[PDB]
């Protein structure tokens, strides 16, 4: 066979994993710093 | 009589508990170190107070340190697959709930450091809509403590 | 067929004495030197290369893999 | 020969579950990397504006 | 004696190299890439053979070393016209400045193009191919062969006892016509670039210790020449020793586990000796192969630190920037070991673009003007004349050009990369003397 | 026609390149009836190595007329040049 | 008795460790050489304070290397899998926590050195920021070495 | 005794450790060499020192290299798989490092060698930054060495 | 007795090496044509030496054919599985090296031709960048005639 | 007596070679119209000349046509298998190189006519690069045909 | 003998022959339509002769409805599979290679149009690129065709 | 002896005939409604001869009704499968060339009601050109036709 109980169930929750921490780095990469500051 | 690879889940919660609240915590500290560089240009006296949005943040990476080694000291090898997958949720129910809160906290803080150099009366508003982050990361550790032992 | 120790007697004694006598037999104007440069240098980069391609050849592993029309041909041919 | 199975890996969901997604994974860095690679900024600057 | 430039009479002086119509434009390729040090070693006395001699390795190919001699001989014979002459263009300009040059790379290619026996894809049979002697083939049991053949290749075996013997000049034409060419004459490229390569950098190095002595400087030979050409030779110049060595040694006799040059090149470094499953090319291999690994590890200390030690020490018994020092030499040393592997790889141009060269000529001659010939006579008499003609534009189009070009370049690149910078180092000025040279213009 | 002197010029170029060529070709065919071993053998091929060489000497012939139309290729862009 | 390819878990951990730590390094590197590039161009008095970020990025760096090195060094070929799981673990807790920290130090270094040479009184306050930065690294790399050992 | 299809790990590491440092150095080197050409034509008379990111992104794909080659005159047919295990670990561990390194000597050879044009002294500092990436890069070959003699 | 459809791999491998070099050499072309046609408009004069970018970045599609070649050559029925990793591995190795390679040289062919009419002091500098672009796919090179052989 | 589905690999070969090979001249067809018809406001006199990048197009959409017709003449029912990938690997070997080349006629030819345009002595600059992508595109004929046949 | 699903690929050869050149007739027929709705605001004259593309485009349409009728009329129920695959190859083959040419017909009679308002001259230079792209969709069912009765 | 799995197929293609041919005819009259109702503005005198668009994309919709139709009718339970196919093809041939054909349709009908508002001489252009997209479309219905009943 091509999975197990065992592959499977990991697979699964490797994904929902896998798309916390997909959501969190996403916020991360997409975070910028200022161009310029304010005044002296 | 223990399912193989019962183990493997369990461990996942560990390192989903520090690895999660860390990003949480790290996202935190960089949006609040930025508003910090910005404010403190112009108004220096503010550095102190205006540090408190990293400490926060940083407790958010303590409630996943916390959950992760608790984890990590329940691990053995022949686990029944029941217990690992309580250790599996606690871990992701610390590190998201942390992790979200983290999201909070940075955001808030950086407005909340700005607004504070703009008009001082802001201080305080600040300090309480950052507790309630706070509490929602201490929220996600009180139910990942419970989990682990039922 | 062939020998190999041939070769190398014509081929060395040709480019042998380009490179060693050649400098000797040289007009004594201004490009005496540029002369003398390039009769060694050409005898040694035209020796070496040809030396490889011939030592290459000897002992050789294995022949050539020819198609059965031409395995033909040349049956009738050489 | 008889209708015999020609003896399909035993074990074969780990080899391929390894395989599928260790090079599915590296394949995506590769995609990933070339695509950062193949757009880089070089500044549009300094003399861009004038060869432009 | 080697050619420097000449004296000029305490600030930098420029560079005065004398050139003539003939070297004048080897001398600019060579200022193409930097003005030499005041007194250093010209090397455009060795670029002009060294140079179309590494083009003719690339670009050996009789029948285009034809074309590209006939080229610079009628740009020669209307040097006169073309001169004295207006010529807005560039390109033209350019290649008739280059007239010269030119030149000799047509008469290097038509002598590497014979070696390689390689006109257009074709060999040249002088009769003397004697490779296998057919008649004994089928005696050495193959009965009707031909039967079978019908389908298969079958190839012939090495010491049946009725084959050998090297052709007089260039590889035998019987491998032209083989499918399994691609093997038998890739490794021979493969070998030969390696072994030029080397040669070349040992050369080049060589160069080097006659400019350290000019400049009366002991330390860069006793830390410098002589560290560096050791490790130089320890690793690479064994490297082509044993390949020599294999050609002669092994004969088909051994064909079955006969030693790889390559894994043991590396087991070399690596200090890999497996009980089994790679024979030794020679007895006692071993304890060479690991002394020389040795020695050029004890070369770099030499080269890497002993001299800005030694200056640090005169200088404080006299008694100068001893870190900065340290930290040039180190640099030195870094590149020049890493060069050194790196160099001897960028040789592998020379099969690169040698096996790209043939093989795109076989492919224009298959696709195109195989389509000239044919079963019928008055179609394929008139046919080959316009496919031929087709073939004839392609052949200058893609190869003539395109691919002389490559070779060009990549000739001229290891001329400047891997020889110059062997002992070629520094700058000068341009010699810009009043003159009245404008008279054209 | 002129055609333009610098068309003309390639053409006496190609000419005489391919007439050198082609008769060259046409030779090496007629003497080893070879390397090129590209006749268009039959593939009911029978006990006669007279065929090979009969399909050579075809081989050969062509070469030589596309030779001759080269010529008048010559002649031709050689006046070309010369009026031009 | 030990499952087969049990090794495979444990190797990837050791790799994902040094990859994640050198990943987050590199960014935080990446990021504070450009402000400081930016910042020291008008005020290179400052060019010997601002590398600091660079030198705590290193050490994200280095909690991999100690963690990559101390997987490594406990693999065999006989794993009984558990351990592997626990490897996998420890590797990504300490690689992908400093992955997480890399990006902390690299905004943080930006904003900071920039804003330092705005207003110089900022310095310390950039570096306390770095510190939590560099603390959640560690979190990183004390999970992985209470699970690598377990 | 040897599972076949072992060897595929393997051979994926010695081609991973020579193509993923490869687009490092190819970043590494493409990156600082858009800032060259905007420095030199500023000024030309630095052409010779703003080489250096080109020189650093070379040696990393060396790294890569080193155990691409390491690891292909390691492989076998009869493989005990283990070692494959180590071989692709140790392939990826040097070539995704070395990545990550090329990203980081890119960015700051293009922003030191901007900034240097117009501030000679940031030359100092944009070395010791270039030095932490090359670091960057070597525990990756550490590491890799590490597991592939493991 | 050797696993069935075994060349597979090695086929992919021979076509990988000159698909991805071609992809590689295809890339190098274009943008440095680009390059060239923007420049040569004010300085015609330079349009001989600007087309290097494009005469070296031919390399790569040479060793592909190179390796591609080199596979084929040993391509049989009867292939021991192993062996056609070893092609594979080699294929990709060449391909996506020379495809890193490709990149390098098109990115700084384009800065460098430009920049060279600016200021043609840039030539030195220049050919040594493309130098080490084109070093590496020689590294690709080296490690597919390593690995091809072995 | 081979697995049946054999002859599906040669099919997709010859169809990809025809496919890949006239997206490519598509593709440089498209960029060099879009150019040539701007150009042509300027300069109509060069419409003739500006064709050839056109022509290139052409030449790369029959090397593909070669090889699918010689992939669909050798392909048979009862295929060895074997040679049903090289046709597969020659198919794509051809196309996909083809492909790539397309991509590089175009954008040397809209660039180089442009740049025609504004500078008539760039037009012998661009027929050159053309030749280079053109035998890139030949490269991958030469593999196919290699392959094809083994 | 063959499997009763051995028609699928055939009748799916049919339906993509027709549908992929149907959609490249589209996108040139749309992108021409947008080209010459533009032009004839600039001038009447040209509408009448401006159709050409969207013939050109309607001739690529056909190409895949011969081939697509051919597959049609030859598939059967008692299919001998290899006929099926080169129908599958023969309809991909010449639909693909129809699209392709209905986007050089797209974008080259789009930019031809436009351009030919201002230069009438281009007319003819417009034809006869658009002629190329007619015979690189002839090229798709060339191939398809000897596919077919392959 | 009839498969149970090919009372799909059919009525898939029943489904994809109606589906697609809507989306298509939706397509084309969502733009030409659009570009109907600017053109309104300055020209209202057109609105009635400018439907025609609308009435060609509703056409597309008929030819994939009725083969739905077809196959609906033409649907049984003892289906051979065969048939099951080419109801399959016969569905997505009609309804994915008529989508294509709606997008010509859209995109024409657009661009040549807002070009016949100024230039009235593009009404009959329009109206050739929409005719060639009806005709695509019509391509689809007869291969359809052809499968249906095969």
């Amino acid at each position: 066979g091509f999975f197990s109980p065992g592959i499977w169930m990991g697979l699964l929750t490797t994904l929902f994993m896998l798309f916390i921490f997909t959501y969190g780095l996403h916020m991360i990469l997409s975070l910028k710093t200022m161009d310029r500051f304010d005044d002296r | 009589n223990n399912p193989e690879y019962s183990s493997f889940f369990g461990v996942m919660g560990a390192s989903s508990a520090m690895v999660f609240s860390a990003m949480g915590a790290a996202y935190g500290t960089a949006k609040s170190g930025t508003g910090i560089a910005a404010m403190s240009v112009m108004r220096p006296e503010l550095i102190m107070k205006s540090i408190i949005p990293v400490v926060m943040a940083g407790i958010i990476a303590i409630y996943g340190l916390v959950v992760a080694v608790l984890i990590a000291n329940s691990l053995t090898d022949g686990i029944t697959l029941y217990r690992s997958f309580l250790q599996l949720g606690a871990g992701l129910s610390v590190g998201l709930s942390g992790l979200a809160a983290g999201f909070a906290i940075g955001i808030v803080g950086d407005a909340g450091v700005r607004g504070t150099a703009q008009q001082p009366r802001l201080f305080v508003g600040m300090i309480l809509i950052l507790i309630f982050a706070e509490v929602l990361g201490l929220y996600g550790l009180i139910v990942a403590l419970i989990l682990s032992t039922k | 067929a062939h020998s190999f120790a041939l070769p190398v007697i014509i081929f060395t004694t040709f480019w042998g004495l380009i490179g060693i006598a050649g400098p000797w037999f040289v007009p004594k104007g201004p490009n005496r030197g540029v002369i003398i440069t390039m009769l060694v240098a050409t005898a040694v980069c035209c020796y070496l290369f040809w030396l490889i391609a011939i030592l290459a050849q000897l002992n050789p592993l294995f022949g050539p893999q020819l198609k059965n029309e031409t395995i033909w041909y040349v049956r009738f041919l050489w | 020969p008889y209708n015999l199975a020609y003896k399909y890996n035993l074990e074969y969901s780990v080899v391929f579950n390894l395989v599928l997604w260790i090079m599915t994974g590296l394949a995506l860095a590769v995609i990933i990397t070339s695509y950062n690679i193949w757009n880089m900024d070089p500044g549009y600057d300094s003399i861009i504006y004038r060869m432009t | 004696e080697l050619f420097r430039s000449e004296e000029m009479t305490n600030q930098t002086p420029p560079t005065y190299n004398k050139t003539n119509k003939f070297t004048h434009g080897f001398q600019n390729i060579v200022d193409a890439y930097g003005i030499g040090t005041y007194r250093e070693i010209n090397p455009a006395p060795y670029t002009v053979i060294t140079f179309p001699f590494l083009f003719a390795v690339m670009f050996g190919d009789f029948g285009h070393g034809i074309l590209m001699t006939l080229f610079a001989v009628w740009m020669v014979l209307r040097e006169s016209r073309i001169l004295s002459q207006k010529n807005e263009n560039e390109m033209f300009s350019m290649v008739f400045s280059g007239r010269y040059i030119i030149l000799l790379m047509g008469l290097f290619s038509i002598y590497t193009g014979l070696i390689y026996n390689d006109c257009f894809s074709k060999s040249l049979n002088i009769f003397g191919s004697s490779w296998s002697v057919r008649p004994m083939f089928t005696i050495g049991n193959w009965t009707e062969e031909t039967l079978l053949g019908s389908s298969v290749l079958q190839l012939n075996p090495a010491i049946p006892g009725v084959f050998g013997g090297p052709y007089p000049f260039g590889i035998d034409p019987i491998w032209n016509i083989a499918t399994n060419k691609l093997t038998f004459l890739n490794s021979f490229k493969m070998k030969m670039s390696v072994i030029l390569g080397i040669i070349h950098m040992l050369f080049g190095v060589s160069l080097s210790l006659f400019n350290h002595i000019y400049f009366k400087k002991p330390l860069n030979i006793y830390f410098g020449f002589i560290p560096e050409i050791i490790f130089m030779s320890s690793l690479f110049g064994y490297l082509v020793i044993l390949i020599f060595y294999k050609w002669t040694a092994y004969d088909a006799h051994s064909s079955r586990n006969a030693p790889s040059l390559l894994i043991h090149f590396i087991n070399m470094f690596l200090f890999s000796y497996p009980e089994s499953g790679n024979a030794m090319l020679y007895s006692g291999q071993k304890g060479i192969q690991c002394f020389l690994i040795v020695v050029a590890m004890l070369c770099v200390p030499w080269m890497l630190l002993f001299k800005p030690l030694i200056l640090r020490h005169q200088y404080l018994r006299k008694k100068f920037d001893f870190g900065d020092t340290m930290v040039h030499q180190a640099i030195h040393t870094i590149e020049y070991c890493l060069g050194c592997i790196s160099n001897t790889a960028s040789y592998l141009r020379l099969w690169a673009l040698s096996l790209a060269h043939a093989q795109l000529s076989e492919v224009l001659w298959t696709m195109v003007i195989h389509i000239g010939l044919h079963v019928r006579s008055l179609a394929g008499g008139l046919g080959l004349f316009f496919i031929f003609a087709a073939f004839a534009t392609l052949t200058v189009a893609i190869l003539l050009i395109m691919e002389g070009l490559s070779a060009f370049l990549h000739a001229l690149r290891l001329h400047w990369v891997e020889f110059q910078n062997k002992f070629y180092t520094g700058t000068g000025f341009k010699f810009l003397p009043f003159s009245f040279e404008h008279i054209r213009e | 026609l002129c055609c333009g002197p610098k068309l003309a010029a390639c053409g006496i170029v190609l000419s005489a390149w391919g007439v050198i060529m082609l008769i060259m070709l046409g030779i090496f065919f007629n003497v080893h009836s070879l390397i090129e071993d590209v006749p268009f053998t039959e593939k009911d091929f029978e006990n006669g190595p007279q065929n090979i060489y009969n399909l050579y000497e075809q081989v050969s012939y062509n070469c030589f007329i596309a030779a001759g139309l080269y010529l008048l290729l010559g002649g031709f862009s050689f006046c070309q040049v010369r009026l031009n």
